[PDB]
């Protein structure tokens, strides 16, 4: 689907413009290596419940 | 009569009012001009027929011949040929929907489906729609010709909008129509009436005045203040016959009407109406196309008083609501799921500008669907993997089915529309098309016909292409198939593929037919459906399925025996009997019956100057009415469901020398000429 | 056709084309619609040269 | 050329006769071909295969 999507319309490369955590986010990212992106609105960025969230260690 | 007695500057345009030389008129009794007596002139009588029938003698009822009761000509309902003719056959004068038909040649032979079940020498009306410059590109032309073949429309009614003056001239003197109804909605628009009649004072003009209390389309202003300013003026038009209508159910419900004693609410001489047209009370007859389940929910549907048919913008009242088209004039909706959903999303979505309409829609994409998988009458296309999905996500075979499933009705084995079979054939060309590789073989699709059942056609299709089965539908062949849900002069599709700017061009359009056909409502479930109606009218609408005939005429006999106890005294012996009704208008009203001599054993000589012609025929007729009289004075002569011209309306034009001879009491006519010296 | 797109000799225009709605390959340099046939014996001379 | 002439007579003799209405419908309506890019990951085979 996205393939087609794209040969058909010039789209293959997206290119990004923010990275997936925020200003305030890139550092605590930085120091979890269980902080993972979710989704929403369609996008896969980063938040807050995630980063050294108390539920990645079960 | 009012006299100016003070200024001698006579006269004022449309003699409202003596001046001060109108005292001294002493021509030997001529100088009395009488004042305009609406209460007295065009009062409700009766009238007998030489059946022993007893019509209701108006000033609608003389030019049609028959009851005062005409109906509309709504599109969804009036475009059934049986209910139209059913109800001509009643007696009533019904004004076929023109709105329902896209071609010329559909409405050619719904017209002759019509001629052939009528009665012999009984006509109708169509209504058009003024807004729709298409249909009026073809539909005026086709009436030209149609007449110039003579078939029985006796009428053309142009609603939703009155025409331009000039255009008027064209709809009055070329095309031969007896009658010429108009829809004005605005005071502004009654002006453009009058305007358009004092062009033309002898051919009879039909104003229906609807209110906003009725159904359907829908307009703003009030039902009695516009007509309460305008009632003097239009009655000084001879020409224009007024009929009043949206939101009549009940003999008596309109009999203030018709008596014109409703004006006393407004402390104002009693206002009689000429005739009165109906909307929304007919669609529950035995007679119309709306769905079983349709009609009982118009029935479960409460009225609502006209003292609160106003808050009809915000709330269900009574089960009915307004809401914007899809050019934003109100159209009265019953208030089903469906509906409400309409009205939400014109209130939330439809209102935003052209911008941020794309996010509106992403934001609220999933709550959409749901209810127009749930609540709406044109569904979410895409359904693949048993999830509700977007088109893109779906195979080949699962979007065929699913064509299938919307747009073939698998109980009556039956297309929606054959210009769909086109499209599901045209789409599945472009399948085999894309499954195939340097071919150049024989396509299973030879001929779109063998689509007329693709259940088990398409099943044993997709063998030919099994992957086709499970690579999902691709881009270029799915732009393509939007580009088919949109193409000209089809059908519009019976759901919704996309949501882009153009979702109301998918969401509104062609939203009228389903409540004919629930069948081909996902679930067959009425809340799906939109159902025009009128709000006040609903309070009448109590039994269902009642024969179209029974209506009008329970309403006509409550009538009758309303005006035979008021104005009759109980005595139906009293009332008038005229051999037929029609056409001579037998109360005295300004036409040259005074220069008509009758008589028994007549002769009376003529030269080439006196007279001129239409008076001539007038002497020719005699004052009472008698077959004579009729056809020397008829405009019509029918030939089996024609109506051609009268052969005697121009064959005894005044000719010099003649004389003609009228002798034992009309028994014979006789014309003389002289030829060679001799007559 | 691949080979077509990425040397820019087709590209897939949508929309009304001359009126016609269209949704389908269009040659790059005059465009005009192109059946998906045409595209090799049309371009596979300029492709292979 | 006398079996290529004769042949086009009686085909255009029939295209008169029978009219030139029906004739198209015996030519029968061949599919054209389209490109059919998909993706197609390698083709995973069974397990126990
Ligand atoms: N005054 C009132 O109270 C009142 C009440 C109800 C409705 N109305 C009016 O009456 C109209 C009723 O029509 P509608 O709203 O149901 O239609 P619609 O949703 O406005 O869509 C009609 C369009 O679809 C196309 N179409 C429809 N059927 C077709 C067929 N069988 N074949 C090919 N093309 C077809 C037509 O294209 P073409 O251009 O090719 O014809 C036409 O432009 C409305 O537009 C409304 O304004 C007024
Ligand atoms: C079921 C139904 C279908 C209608 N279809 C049309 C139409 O195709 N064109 C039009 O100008 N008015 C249409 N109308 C409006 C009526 O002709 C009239 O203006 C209104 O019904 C009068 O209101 P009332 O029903 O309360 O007397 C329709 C009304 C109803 C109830």
């Amino acid at each position: 689907r996205y393939m087609h999507n794209a040969i058909t319309r010039n789209t293959m490369f997206v290119a990004k413009d923010k990275a997936p955590y925020s200003d305030e986010l890139e550092q605590p990212v930085y120091l979890d290596p269980l902080a993972r992106v979710e989704e929403n609105k369609k996008k896969l960025v980063f938040s807050d419940k995630t980063i050294q969230s108390s539920q990645s260690y079960v | 009569r009012i006299i100016l007695a003070g200024t001698l500057d006579s006269n004022p345009i449309d003699d409202e009012y003596g001046f001060k030389h109108e005292i001294f008129q002493t021509s030997a009794d001529k100088a009395i001009k009488w004042a305009p007596d609406w209460l007295k002139e065009l009062r409700p009588t009766l009238v007998k027929n030489s059946e022993g029938k007893i019509y209701v003698k108006t000033k609608f009822s003389q030019l049609l011949g028959r009851a005062p009761l005409m109906v509309a000509g709504m599109t969804p309902t009036t475009v059934n040929t049986d209910i139209v003719s059913a109800s001509l056959n009643a007696g009533y004068h019904i004004e076929l929907a023109g709105g329902g038909y896209f071609s010329p040649v559909m409405m050619t032979r719904a017209i002759d489906d019509i001629v052939s079940r009528i009665k012999p020498g009984y006509g109708l009306g169509i209504n058009l729609i003024y807004v729709n410059p298409f249909m009026l590109q073809w539909g005026i032309p086709l009436i030209k010709d149609l007449r110039e073949k003579g078939y029985p429309i006796q009428s053309l009614t142009i609603g939703a909008g009155v025409p331009s003056i000039e255009v008027a001239t064209e709809y009055i003197e070329d095309l031969g129509l007896t009658h010429l109804g108009l829809k004005p909605g605005s005071v502004d628009a009654i002006s453009q009436v009058i305007a358009i009649a004092k062009a033309h004072p002898t051919f009879p003009i039909v104003l229906q005045w609807t209110g906003g209390r009725g159904g359907g389309h829908h307009s703003f202003e009030d039902f009695h203040q516009p007509i309460i300013q305008m009632y003097s003026k239009i009655r000084r038009c001879s020409n224009i016959v007024l009929v009043a209508g949206s939101g009549f159910g009940s003999d008596e419900d309109t009999y203030p009407y018709l008596s014109g004693y409703w004006s006393e609410k407004f402390n104002y001489p009693p206002m009689p109406f000429d005739g009165v047209l109906f909307g929304s009370r007919v669609m529950t007859s035995k007679e119309s196309h709306t769905s079983l389940a349709a009609k009982k929910l118009i029935v479960e549907c409460k009225g609502v008083p006209d003292q609160q048919w106003e808050q009809t913008y915000k709330k269900p009242t009574g089960g009915i609501i307004t809401v914007r088209s899809e050019m934003g004039e109100p159209i009265h909706k019953i208030a089903t799921r469906g509906v409400m959903f309409w009205k939400e999303l014109d209130d939330t979505i439809f209102n935003l500008p052209k911008n941020k309409l794309l996010d509106a829609l992403n934001k609220k994409r999933d709550h959409i669907i749901k209810k127009l998988n749930n609540d709406f009458q044109k569904p979410w296309f895409g359904k693949n993997a048993n999830g509700v999905c977007d088109l893109q996500e779906m195979t080949y075979k699962e979007v065929a089915n699913r064509l299938v499933e919307l747009m073939y009705v698998k109980k009556s084995h039956r297309w929606i529309d054959v210009s769909l079979r086109n499209m599901y054939g045209d789409f599945l060309r472009r399948v085999e098309e894309r499954f195939t590789s340097s071919a150049g073989t024989v396509s299973l699709l030879q001929n779109f016909n063998q689509l007329n059942e693709p259940e088990q056609f398409t099943a044993d299709f997709f063998e030919k292409f099994p992957q086709a089965g499970k690579q999902l539908i691709s881009e270029e062949d799915c732009d393509y198939f939007l580009m088919l849900a949109a193409r000209p002069g089809q059908k519009p599709v019976p759901f919704v593929p996309v949501l882009d700017e153009r979702f109301e061009f998918f969401f509104k359009k062609d939203s009228l037919w389903q409540s004919e056909d629930l069948e081909s409502v996902v679930d067959e479930d009425v809340q799906r459906t939109c159902i025009l109606h009128g709000p006040v009218a609903s309070q009448y609408t109590s039994k269902v399925d009642e024969p179209i005939g029974d209506i009008l005429n329970s309403i006509h006999e409550g009538h009758i025996a309303r005006l035979i106890k008021e104005e009759y005294a109980g005595d139906e012996s009293k009332i008038p009997v005229v051999e037929y009704f029609g056409g001579k208008k037998p109360a005295s009203v300004s036409a040259t019956s005074v220069n008509i001599i009758d008589g028994n054993q007549v002769v009376y000589e003529i030269d080439s100057e006196l007279p001129n012609k239409q008076e001539w025929l007038d002497l020719l007729a005699g004052t009472e009415l008698n077959w004579l009289q009729a056809f020397i004075s008829t405009d019509r002569i029918v030939q089996g469901s024609k109506h051609v011209s009268n052969p005697l309306h121009d064959i005894l034009t005044p000719a010099k020398h003649s004389k003609v001879t009228i002798d034992k009491k009309t028994k014979k006519l006789t014309a003389f000429e002289n030829i060679k010296g001799d007559l | 056709i691949e080979m077509a797109w990425i040397m820019g000799f087709i590209k897939y225009h949508n929309g009304n084309l001359k009126g016609k709605p269209y949704s389908g390959w269009v040659d790059a340099k005059t465009q005009t619609p192109i059946d998906e046939k045409d595209i090799k014996s049309k371009y596979e001379e300029e492709i292979l040269e | 050329d006398i079996r290529r002439a004769v042949s086009i007579e009686s085909a255009i003799e029939q295209k008169v006769v029978n009219g030139d209405n029906v004739d198209a419908n015996y030519s029968k309506v061949m599919v054209e071909p389209r490109a059919n890019m998909k993706f197609d990951f390698p083709t995973l085979k069974s397990y126990d295969e």
